[PDB]
């Protein structure tokens, strides 16, 4: 996953 | 309670129109509930949270925010200028490093730990989780979140900022959780947003001022910053008995402003998110  | 010169996007969650500047909400504020934001940290010794948050959980060498996303996203849900629920207990766990990556084995094991945790936390009105991230579709990740759900949390997940279906995201597909599209101030869908039959709501997500680490602030844009306001407002109408965890994804979906978005492609949702407080 990354940050959204 | 009225907060004149909020951010637009709390004035948008408490409005029936785009273009107003002032964020009306009951004073109860959330208090009694908590929210578990699962990102990069939160840098919780920020005078914007009042001593309402703190780190509970890292996968890494320490709990500090060294990236700023988690900062934001819980200021977004509970600071006392940012925060859509200025009196809700904040909980980082912080499943991203630094550099904004992190494992689906981490993410997971964040969320399971979330499931517990709250058996260790007094939240008597409520517990939400916001996951601001994802990435390409894991069964395994979507699990997850149904199991957090499922276990009595409110789960918040960003749809993702490819312009694209989220069906092919995780855990934005999972059908189970709260999946939240992101909105701009002349209510258009944001250009980036995810779409799609898995939308559950839009929330404000261009150009949203919140906090961010080194004591600071910064407006930044994504469904990152959709899903915390969702959140928030989560927090705040079970702290006011409107709903529970299990049923708030659907009474925000129930209450929302129907109709106000552009660019909403045919067959994702035309609903944006709404407190409903009328003083
Ligand atoms: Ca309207
Ligand atoms: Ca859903």
């Amino acid at each position: 996953a990354a940050p959204f | 309670a009225a907060q004149t010169n909020a951010p637009w996007g709390l004035a948008r969650i408490s409005s029936t129109s785009p273009g107003t500047s002032t964020y009306y909400y009951d004073e109860s504020a959330g208090q009694g509930s908590c929210v578990y934001v699962i990102d990069t940290g939160i840098e919780a010794s920020h005078p914007e949270f009042e001593g309402r948050a703190q780190m509970v959980k890292t996968y890494y060498y320490s709990s500090r925010d060294g990236n700023g996303h988690g900062t934001h996203c819980a200021g977004t849900v509970g600071s006392r200028t940012y925060g859509v629920a200025k009196k809700t207990q904040l909980f980082g766990v912080k499943v991203l490093d630094d550099n904004g990556s992190g494992q689906y084995s981490t993410i997971i094991a964040g969320m399971d730990f979330v499931a517990s945790d709250k058996n260790n936390r007094n939240c008597p009105k409520g517990v939400v989780a916001s996951l601001s991230l994802g990435g390409g579709y894991s069964s395994s990740v979507n699990s997850a979140a149904a199991r957090l759900q499922s276990s009595g949390v409110m789960v918040a997940v960003a749809a993702g900022n490819n312009n694209a279906d989220a069906r092919n995201y995780s855990p934005a597909s999972e059908p189970s959780v709260c999946t939240v599209g992101a909105s701009d101030r002349y209510d258009r869908r944001s250009s980036f947003s995810n779409y799609g039959s898995v939308l559950d709501i839009f929330g404000p997500g261009t150009d949203i001022l919140s906090t961010w680490i080194g004591g600071s602030t910064r407006s930044i844009s994504g469904t990152s910053m959709a899903t915390p306001h969702v959140a928030g407002l989560a927090a705040y109408l079970m702290t006011l008995g409107k709903t529970t965890a299990a049923s708030a994804c659907r009474y925000i979906a129930d209450t929302a402003n129907k109709g106000d978005l552009s660019n909403i492609p045919f067959g994702t949702v035309n609903l944006l998110a709404y407190n409903n407080y009328q003083a």
